[PDB]
This record gives C-alpha cells, sequence and structure tokens, in this order.
RNA sequence: CGUAAAGCGCACGCAGGCGGUUUGUUAAGUCAGAUGUGAAAUCCCCGGGCUCAACCUGGGAACUGCAUCUGAUACUGGCAAGCUUGAGUCUCGUAGAGGGGGGUAGAAUUCCAGGUGUAGCGGUGAAAUGCGUAGAGAUCUGGAGGAAUACCGGUGGCGAAGGCGGCCCCCUGGACGAAGACUGACGCUCAGGUGCGAAAGCGUGGGGAGCAAACAGGAUUAGAUACCCUGGUAGUCCACGCCGUAAACGAUGUCGACUUGGAGGUUGUGCCCUUGAGGCGUGGCUUCCGGAGCUAACGCGUUAAGUCGACCGCCUGGGGAGUA
C-alpha cells in the first residue's frame, strides 16, 4: 500500500532532512497520498465497509495533525493546504 | 554454618511467594534455600526455646509422614517433653477439655492390660478393650504425661500440620516450624527455613533441639 | 491517561504498603519530591533518593513499626476533576489532628500543621494517618 | 451499575471536561492583611429590667457575602522557549476463517435421459398418508443446476462490534516484533452528529437443489389448530435499496498507573551447544485454577468485580409500561 519507493518521494519533496521520517507535514502528505489513492479502491467496491473504517482513521487522524500544526506554526499550515489543496 | 549436607534447600517447582527472602535457585526448577539467612535464624529459635525450657517448660513435638515420626519419638521422650507422631487429632489443644477426659480411658487400659483388669471376660471381647488401649496408645499416647496445656509446640512442617499453626497460634503457645520452601509461614512464630521432606536433616533439627532442651530442665 | 501523576504517586505507596515492598519508584517530577519532602520530613516514609538526568525516577522507601504499614491511610484529595482550596481559618483536622495533611501554600508545599502557624493556607492535597 | 433497579450493541468524533516533564514570566483562580458596604429587630454570648417566666432591652459577636487597595507565587490557568517516557511517522519482516471483487475444484442432494432388472419402496413406538407393474426403489453411465465447504478444525486465529472457514488471483484495512531513525504532548474522553450493525421482515428484480414458516394429507389424543410421518408456498441464495432491533451476554463503559504465583496454548525475536525432540531470556494475544484484597454471598482475582485517576452513559419500590 503505497510501497517503499512511493513513500520516499513524499519525504524527499517534503525534506527538512533525509531521515525526517516524523515531521508532521510529511505525515499529512503521506496521509494525503494514501487517501487520494484509496479513493481509487473505493470508487468501485463501495460495499467494502471494513476497509472504510480504516480509511476513516487516516482522514480524521490527518485532521488531528492539521489542528496541531495551525496552532503551532501557521506559516507551515498556511503554506501547506495551499499547496496540498485542502479545505473542501 | 554447614555441619550437614542434607538441610540445604528443597521441595519443589511450585514455591510459595511468602518464602521469598531466603532463597537461591538451582537446576530442576528446585529452589535451594539461602542457608545464610537460616543459620542465624534458628540460633535464636534454639535459644528462645531454651529460656522457657529452663523455666520448666512444656514443649510439644508434632510429626507425621512415617519418615519423620520416629526421630521425633526418639528425640522427645529422649529425656523430657512430650510429642505426637501419628495422626494428631485436630483439636487436642483448642478443645483439650474434651481430649483430656479421653486420657482417663487410656490410663485405665494401659495399666489394666498387663497387671490389672484385662481378662474377666471373653478373650475376643476382652480383646476389644486391648485394641482401644493400643488405639488410645497409637494416637493419644504421646500426650498422656502432658496435662494442662503447653508452653511450646515445636513442629517439623507447616502445611502437613497446617492444623497446628491455626490452633497452636490460637491459644498462643509458641511454635517452632521447619517450613519447606513450599509452605506458608504466616502463623508460625519462629519460622525456620529448612526441609520437611528429609530425614537426615530432620533428625538434625530434632538433634538441634535435642541439645538445648537437655539443658533447660534445671 | 495518567492525568493526575500525584494521585499515582500517592497510589503507589498504598499498594507497596499492601505488599510489604521495601521501596517504590515513579517518574519523579518537581512537585513529586515536594510532597516527598514533607512525608519524609514528618517520618511517615523512610528516606527517598533520586537518580536521573533524563529519566529522573525517585525511589521512596517505606516504613514499618511492625510488618503492618506505618501509613495506615493516604488519600489524594485535590482532584484534577475537583480542586479544593481551604483558607487559613478553614483548615480541617485529619485523624483528630494527629494524622497530617499535605497542603500547598505560597511558601511551598508544607504540612498544614506547620502551614497553619505560618498564618496562611491554600490548596489541600492529601492526608496521611 | 457481573446476577438485586441500572454499562448505550459497537465505533469515529465537534462542543465541553481533564492533561506528561523543564525554565522564565504573568498574577486570572488561589491565598494573607487592610478597607468599605453587609439597615434594624430576629440567632447566639456576658449583663440588665418587669417578684420569675414568657416579654422588653444595653453592649459584643456574628450576618458563612460582595467590590477595591496592598502584596505572596507553591499549585492551577494564559503566554513564551524547550525536552523526551505519552502519541504519532518511516526502514524490515511475520502471522492471520479481516473486508470487496473475479475464477474455480471435489463430495453429496434432487432432477432428467438411457442400460439392466423386479415387486415392493418410504416411513413409524406400531401404522397410514405418499411413491410403484405407464414399471419405482437398487445398480451403472451421463448431463443439468443450485447451495454448503467434511477431514485439517483446536476453552486455535482474525475483526470495533455484528461477524468471519475448500483452493487460486487481483484490489484493500488492522495487528505484532527488531535495531535505529524523526516530529516533539501533536494527548484521554465525548451529549448532540456521522457510520456500522445477526436473525427474522420489507421493496424491485434474478435463482430456487436442499431445508422449510403458512398450508395440505396420515396419524396421536380424552380434544391435538402441536410433539411424529409424507409433501409443500414464502423464505433462506445474488444484486441494489430498507429496517436498526436480539440473552446484539466475558449480562463486566473507554483510557491509564499500580498490585504475591502456577500450568498450558498461539505468535515474533536475543543468546548459549542445532552440540540430540533441547536449556536460558525478552514481547503481543489468549485458557483454567488460584493468594492479598474485594463482594450480600456466589464468585473476580495482573485481560479484576483489587488499588486509584479522567470522561461518558445509566438507576432510584412492584404492577401500570416500556405502555399512552
Amino acid at each position: 500500500s503505497l510501497s517503499t519507493e512511493a513513500t520516499a518521494k513524499i519525504v524527499s519533496e517534503f525534506g527538512r532532512d533525509a531521515n525526517d521520517t516524523g515531521s508532521t507535514e510529511v505525515q499529512v502528505a503521506l496521509l494525503t497520498a494514501q487517501i487520494n489513492h484509496l479513493q481509487g479502491h473505493f470508487a468501485e467496491h463501495k460495499k467494502d465497509h471494513h476497509s472504510r473504517r480504516g480509511l476513516l482513521r487516516m482522514v480524521s487522524q490527518r485532521r488531528k495533525l492539521l489542528d496541531y500544526l495551525k496552532r503551532k506554526d501557521v506559516a507551515r499550515y498556511t503554506q501547506l493546504i495551499e499547496r496540498l489543496g485542502l479545505r473542501r | 554454618m554447614l555441619k550437614a549436607g542434607v538441610h540445604f534447600g528443597h521441595q519443589t517447582r511450585y514455591w510459595n511467594p511468602k518464602m521469598k527472602p531466603f532463597i537461591f535457585g538451582a537446576r530442576n526448577k528446585v529452589h535451594i534455600i539461602n542457608l545464610e539467612k537460616t543459620v542465624p535464624m534458628f540460633n535464636e529459635a534454639l535459644a528462645e526455646l531454651n529460656k522457657i525450657a529452663s523455666r520448666k517448660g512444656k514443649i510439644l513435638f508434632v510429626g507425621t509422614k512415617r519418615a519423620a515420626s520416629e526421630a521425633v519419638k526418639d528425640a522427645a521422650l529422649s529425656c523430657d517433653q512430650f510429642f505426637v507422631n501419628h495422626r494428631w487429632l485436630g483439636g487436642m489443644l483448642t478443645n483439650w477439655k474434651t481430649v483430656r477426659q479421653s486420657i482417663k480411658r487410656l490410663k485405665d487400659l494401659e495399666t489394666q492390660s498387663q497387671d490389672g483388669t484385662f481378662d474377666k471376660l471373653t478373650k475376643k471381647e476382652a480383646l476389644m478393650r486391648t485394641r482401644e488401649l493400643e488405639k488410645l496408645e497409637n494416637s493419644l499416647g504421646g500426650i498422656k504425661d502432658m496435662g494442662g496445656l503447653p508452653d511450646a509446640l515445636f513442629v517439623i512442617d507447616a502445611d502437613h500440620e497446617h492444623i497446628a499453626i491455626k490452633e497452636a497460634n490460637n491459644l498462643g503457645i509458641p511454635v517452632f516450624a521447619i517450613v519447606d520452601t513450599n509452605s506458608d509461614p504466616d502463623g508460625v512464630d519462629f519460622v525456620i527455613p529448612g526441609n520437611d521432606d528429609a530425614i537426615r536433616a530432620v533428625t538434625l533439627y530434632l538433634g538441634a533441639v535435642a541439645a538445648t532442651v537437655r539443658e533447660g530442665r534445671s | 491517561s495518567m492525568q493526575d501523576p500525584i494521585a499515582d504517586m500517592l497510589t503507589r505507596i498504598r499498594n507497596g504498603q499492601a505488599a510489604n515492598k521495601a521501596a517504590v519508584t515513579m517518574p519523579s517530577s518537581k512537585l513529586k519530591v515536594a510532597i516527598a519532602n514533607v512525608l519524609k520530613e514528618e517520618g511517615f516514609i523512610e528516606d527517598f533518593k533520586v537518580e536521573g538526568d533524563t529519566k529522573p525516577e525517585l525511589e521512596l522507601t517505606l516504613k514499618y513499626f511492625q510488618g503492618k504499614a506505618v501509613v495506615e491511610s493516604i488519600q489524594r484529595v485535590s482532584r484534577p476533576g475537583l480542586r479544593i482550596y481551604k483558607r487559613k481559618d478553614e483548615l480541617p483536622k485529619v485523624m483528630a489532628g494527629l494524622g497530617i495533611a499535605v497542603v500547598s501554600t505560597s511558601k511551598g508545599v508544607m504540612t498544614d500543621r506547620a502551614a497553619r502557624q505560618a498564618g496562611l493556607g491554600g490548596e489541600i492535597i492529601c492526608y496521611v494517618a
């Protein structure tokens, strides 16, 4: 699911450092990466509910990473959604 | 202090938590007691029995297992205080008012059978009283002399005689128990780490107690 | 999730006293020793010592007159659910006044019995008996 | 609040409540002293006055408060800067009836067509219904279908819960362990809200072997709108919608800390001798028995009903009624 190579590009273009595995904006980006893909399995296969519970985890969890950022570095949050085209 | 190679530590894979201080652990999943925090311990055990012993004490030895009984008998009437080796009637102490009356049956028979009243009846019928004499001798025999109530109740085990601790520590008679690394010391007054299930060890304990008991008499 | 660490620090003793432990440890914080400062200072718990530079974990040593605990009772009061502050003139007595109560003044955490005679009072934390 | 009344069936989650650790700061909460206002009578305390009393009455205390000034700064909050245990991301593997889709194989069931061949077959406590000389049942050969996956299979595993089982492939969720990396409290819970949610049932449309509500027939019985027997519609099966209730039950809310043992099971991983089915650790999950303690008892017992802390839900006699 978004295999190792697919991952590395996200951190790469969201690189504060090589092994910046854990910065937020990287995560949100990965979250974005998988979710956009995941709507590929759910366009069809709509009845696949069990997977849905997992998809929900990511979205909402990603959201929780949003609000942490906003109240911690608006320059990061504001640069972010405007480049990852968020907010419906 | 290691005068013997059989007291060292034994009894099980299934220990009992309350036996935690005094331990080494070896192969076969058998604990080996830490004799180091044993030797000092029974010394005052040996000592404390003596102070009341020298005060013309009333010491009880209780044993069972048929492989622990003999040494006790060999050691208690050795010169002095009373013992019990066969199945000790649960209640010889906390209900001694009733057991005491039993001895009147015994002291009768014990005398009658050999010079007194044993044959003014039919042999098989007169036989029945004989068994009762042995039957009384078998269990109650070791207390006949006791009278009143104890001053101390030395024992070999804690579990196999679990009925002692809950009783002896109920009228308060000071007990002295060699608890295996299996038993529960809770009620025992002077908990002596050691082995029950041995024989060369137990006659050492008896032999250990046999010493100062022989001084107490005064 | 471990929202009242002091409650926990109170908790540990009551349990350690139950199981005849010898010493108990915890993620020691600035506050935790302050309470510990008192407890030892009045003699309910034997000596404390703290090791650490990144994981400072105090080890409070208990105490026993007999095998029974010496802390017959201990009780977290000021809950994060419910802060309760009492005035100088409002300070209660615990165990006819012989059991002590740990209160927080503006002179630092200190037994009410001594904080009473500092002439002021504040947040009550726990009791002991 | 396991069984007595009472943990929503389960999950995500906004408001709300609560929050790890370090330093500085601020002074909201908190706190000390003071100040003003807190009407009197009434209540209380020592008095006093009617012969006493009730009653009157002097003086004090008190009126648990509110606003302001002045500070105290532990704790709590705001704000600023951190830190790593909480939490989360990546590197690599491992196990799994997790979920959806699309193929597929064997066994049997009934059916239908042939060959053979002949009076029963089926059934029951004993019968009859029914099927059969227009030739069954039996056996052989073959085809057509539908639904379920023996053995493996196990107080095994997986999933939030409902639930999940032949094999294969594609799509896809979660979990666990290693040695490190990295963000640096990003948390815990959550009325309302959203979603899921056995079975039976509803609606539209496909299927229909077996099973089978309803119903039919034969029996049983005193009667037998049943228990039994022969059949049999819906239904169950598939798709898409719907319903949202169940003894949706470990009758045990969620998260977290702590608190003596024993014996198995399952699944990772470190080491010693794999020197030979091993021996010694370290983690996840799980089964029975059990100690302190707890509970009304029964029992729970490191996965507590023990010891606390955060948040929610819920109870307040029986029937009436889970009804109007």
